[PDB]
């Protein structure tokens, strides 16, 4: 059934599962034509497929050439997502294939279900959580590899860097979603917080700075403060 | 013209024959139904005055034999049977008529309703859906479940309608996932029409039989099946013109005949709104759309 606050710890048990987020698959800019009409131009996008227990991220880059000569692109994007997720499962050895795939947007259920008909024992689930994975393109190294791509490309990352050496999956996922929530609510401030101190660098093979444990506490508190402030502003509370 | 005599009527019951129906009182001298039009299937059905649950009845075709009804006090219901002794049967029928203890099938000459509801229904196809090959007639009731319902328990008593499932390998060609799911033409025309039903008349006949079972017995699985077969056509971009025009006539007479008070459970809002207004064939059901709007605008 649907994933919600009640059954939240199931994310960190030992049944393999993947989140799939399609928000950044079909990305456009909107502009004016010479004659004054509106047109779109696609830019490269990505499927965000994440194992929340291990941090393994399967970033499938969606090159603008996919769309060439196609109609109803926002609908096509959901089917291309499901095609690529299915191909990913097929490419994994049996013992690495997920037992569940949780889609962050309910419109992906039918396309993934149809593409996964060969895997009847893989459960396709929606979620009631309002996960912030659209902000994935606020992470500088993910945005960089998506925008440079010249062809379809799968790039693998651990979205938790090395955190799991010191914290549990539950805590790691809570840190990730806090960071992404903040980047979503106010990217400029969130990014200021993360980089303010030049003495804290990002390892070449990491996505986030190499904070000590104490420094992660200050960071996390600063991200909480940002999120609550923006909320009072949105609603005038 | 043909006759189905009744041995007796020991319990108060509402008896239906096709779209007609009569009240019969406990031990009222009722001995059958005469003047039944040859050339069509027919259904006789029952609802006891004491158990307004379990409507039940028998599909039959008088060309296939001499049939009669007899109450069974052990099993508590009116049973259809076959008389193999032709002389013995004309004898019962002629004496009951002489004594005028039979209702006449009350057809108005102007009326093609029953023909229109049963145009493609064949008794031979019914007996493949209701398998009981030692009788020529077929029992159906309110509670019988379909084969597809069973998959999600007793197979002897199942409605073996053709299984339709839009998210199955049967429906979806590998490599045409999106195309086939959004345009079911290949499932309709290759898999179902050319593959399983062989022709459109058998498809329409199962669709009509499913509707009639849902209407006369409130059989829920039959209602599911009727809607599924409509939806498969309406969700197909490429349908023979002859099928669309005939579908419009079929559905018109079905909507026309439905009891007004039952539109809530018998009519699936989503399917109808999709078929009449969102589907490929939104513009091909003019009579069905006109009657739905003027009779059940609430559902839409």
């Amino acid at each position: 059934g649907a994933m919600n606050s009640s059954n939240y710890a199931e994310l960190f048990n030992n049944d393999i599962k993947l989140f799939v987020d399609d928000t950044n698959v079909y990305r456009v800019t909107v502009h004016k034509t010479f004659e004054g009409n509106v047109a779109t131009k696609a830019i490269n996008g990505c499927i965000f497929t994440l194992n929340p227990k291990t941090g393994h991220l399967f970033l499938k880059i969606i090159h603008t050439s996919v769309w060439a000569g196609q109609k109803r692109l926002s609908q096509l994007a959901k089917w291309k997502t499901a095609e690529e997720v299915s191909a990913l499962v097929r490419s994994l050895p049996k013992e690495e294939q997920p037992k569940q795939i949780i889609v962050t947007r309910k419109a992906m259920l039918d396309p993934l279900e149809v593409h996964m008909l060969d895997f009847p024992n893989i459960a396709i689930r929606p979620t009631e959580l309002r996960l912030p994975f659209s902000a994935a393109m606020s992470i500088d190294k993910l945005s960089d590899v998506v925008m440079k791509a010249t062809e379809p490309q799968m790039v693998l990352f651990n979205i938790y860097d090395d955190w799991l050496d010191r914290i549990s999956s539950y805590t790691a996922f809570s840190r990730l979603t806090l960071l992404l929530r903040a980047l979503k609510t106010n990217e400029e401030s969130a990014k200021m917080i993360l980089l303010s101190d030049p003495t804290i660098t990002i390892k070449s093979y990491h996505l986030w700075p190499s904070f000590t444990d104490e420094q992660w506490i200050t960071i996390e508190s600063q991200m909480r403060d940002l999120i609550l402030t923006e909320y009072g502003r949105k609603y005038n509370v | 013209m043909n006759t189905v005599p009744f041995t007796s009527a020991p319990i108060e019951v509402t008896i239906g024959i096709d779209q007609y129906s009569f009240n019969v009182k406990e031990n009222q001298p009722f001995h059958g139904i005469k003047d039944i039009p040859i050339g069509h299937v027919h259904v006789i059905h029952f609802q006891h005055a004491d158990n307004s649950s379990m409507r039940y009845g028998y599909w039959f075709d008088c060309r296939m034999g001499n049939f009669y009804i007899q109450y069974d006090p052990k099993d508590g219901l009116y049973k259809m049977m076959e008389e193999r002794d032709g002389a013995k049967f004309e004898n019962i029928v002629h004496n009951f008529k002489e004594r005028q203890m039979m209702v006449s099938y009350p057809k108005i000459d102007e009326d093609d309703t029953w023909y229109n509801l049963t145009e493609f229904v064949q008794m031979d196809k019914i007996r493949k859906i209701v398998r009981k090959d030692e009788n020529q007639f077929s029992y159906v009731d309110s509670s019988m479940t379909t084969v597809q319902e069973n998959e999600l328990s007793d197979p002897a008593h199942s409605l073996n309608y053709t299984v339709i499932n839009f998210k199955s390998r049967e429906a979806i060609r590998p490599g045409h996932e999106m195309e086939d799911f959004l345009d079911k033409s290949y499932y309709l025309n290759t898999v179902m029409l050319q593959g399983i039903f062989k022709n459109s008349s058998n498809y329409f006949g199962e669709l009509q039989f499913a509707f009639l079972n849902a209407m006369f017995f409130g059989n829920y699985g039959s209602s599911l099946q009727w809607h599924a077969m409509i939806e498969l056509i309406c969700s197909s971009a490429t349908v023979p013109k002859h099928m669309l025009d005939k579908l419009d006539e079929i559905l018109y007479y079905q909507i026309k005949t439905l009891p007004e008070q039952y539109s809530d459970i018998l009519l699936n809002e989503r399917v109808w709104n999709i078929c009449l207004y969102s589907s490929f064939q939104k513009n091909s059901l003019h009579n069905t759309e006109k009657i739905m709007e003027n009779k059940y605008p609430e559902l839409l």
